């Protein structure tokens, strides 16, 4: 399961 | 045994060529289970194991749609790198990411891993602490100052403590046919002479899973390290895997050469010489 | 930028049989950049659909693929893989041996 998480450099 | 959880993305722009080419791919050890491809003409995860396609639709959305959002991520990351590394709109440049979880034969968690390298060189990585960041440059400690401040490791460790290792235990289970089944090695031992002199000893490992395997030569029970040509393990297509290794022996003096054979899937190792 | 060169082999995915039908594989490892073009040859000429795993990368953050074909091997027919990158000035051409 991939994680839904979102970060920008 | 022990056992991995990955997912590799890798985003390469190509500037008046359209929009960033986006490919991610997941697996449990050696074993690909999805794959997605923003060039496909309707572009989905899609399934290339027969034990995920059971988790259902409502699965293969979430993931679609994450998949989706880590391209868009990835696109706004390559314009922030050409602003950090002062480069120009003109070049293709590359991302690439890992994440994913290591287990025990007990399921316990191993470790942790979330890193990522932009044209081949590591940019910014999450420590094994699952807690702190190791920053390649300062362009990178620009990523690792936003990333402390909007505490990004946090929530890296809830999923890599969490979902990673109880999905990765679920996969485990609904694919143990395959993902713990370890296929040993066949093997056998060819001669080639090179001179009147000299001859060739090769020894083969093939039909193999997972692909880590120790295969050596060795003279008079002393290792041969420097003097072994060792390939690459090389996948063969139909999940195995093969691997050579080959020494170069003074002609007539082949009996005093084995090839050792370590792999999870052998009742125990083998020791080879070339026979005829 | 650091770039890396591939790595080719050639082979079969069973030990080759004459007459027998196979997979002839050129597995590509050990690159950056990505971008790669293969071709698998018969007799020195490209062979049509050949097919390709997805990009994937290993520990060390190179680039690895797996090109492949059904084939039927003969002892007159001669197999090679064809490589071209950035890094290489002209194509290399790596043949198929059946004991490598």
């Amino acid at each position: 399961l991939r994680n839904q998480s979102v970060f920008n450099f | 045994g022990s056992h991995s959880m990955r997912y590799f993305h890798t985003s390469v722009s190509r500037p008046g060529r359209g929009e960033p080419r986006f490919i991610t791919v997941g697996y449990v050890d050696d074993t690909l289970f999805v794959r997605f491809d923003s060039d496909a003409a309707s572009p989905r995860e899609e399934p290339r194991a027969p034990w995920i396609e059971q988790e259902g639709p409502e699965y293969a959305d979430r993931e679609t749609q994450i998949c989706k959002a880590k391209a868009q991520t990835d696109r706004e990351d390559l314009r922030t790198l050409l602003r950090y590394y002062n480069q120009s709109e003109a070049g293709s440049h590359t991302l690439q990411n890992m994440y994913g979880c290591d287990v025990g034969p007990d399921g316990r968690l191993l470790r942790g891993y979330h890193q990522d390298a932009y044209d081949g060189k590591d940019y910014i990585a999450l420590n094994e602490d699952l807690s702190s960041w190791t920053a390649a440059d300062t362009a990178a400690q620009i990523t690792q100052r936003k990333w402390e401040a909007a505490r990004v490791a946090e929530q890296l460790r809830a999923y890599l403590e969490g979902e990673c290792v109880e999905w990765l235990r679920r996969y485990l289970e609904n694919g143990k046919e395959t993902l713990q089944r370890a296929d040993p090695p066949k093997t056998h031992v060819t001669h080639h002479p090179i001179s009147d002199h000299e001859a060739t000893l090769r020894c083969w490992a093939l039909g193999f899973y997972p692909a880590e395997i120790t295969l050596t030569w060795q003279r008079d029970g002393e290792d041969q390290t420097q003097d072994t040509e060792l390939v690459e393990t090389r996948p063969a297509g139909d999940r195995t895997f093969q691997k050579w290794a080959a020494v170069v022996v003074p002609s007539g003096e082949e009996q005093r050469y084995t090839c050792h054979v370590q792999h999870e899937g052998l009742p125990k190792p083998l020791t080879l010489r070339w026979e005829p | 930028m650091i770039q890396r060169t591939p790595k080719i082999q050639v082979y079969s995915r069973h030990p080759a049989e004459n007459g027998k039908s196979n997979f002839l594989n050129c597995y590509v490892s050990g690159f950056h950049p990505s971008d790669i073009e293969v071709d698998l040859l018969k007799n020195g000429e490209r062979i049509e659909k050949v097919e390709h795993s997805d990009l994937s990368f290993s520990k060390d953050w190179s680039f690895y693929l797996l090109y492949y074909t059904e084939f039927t091997p003969t002892e007159k027919d001669e197999y090679a893989c064809r490589v071209n990158h950035v890094t290489l000035s002209q194509p290399k051409i790596v043949k198929w041996d059946r004991d490598m």
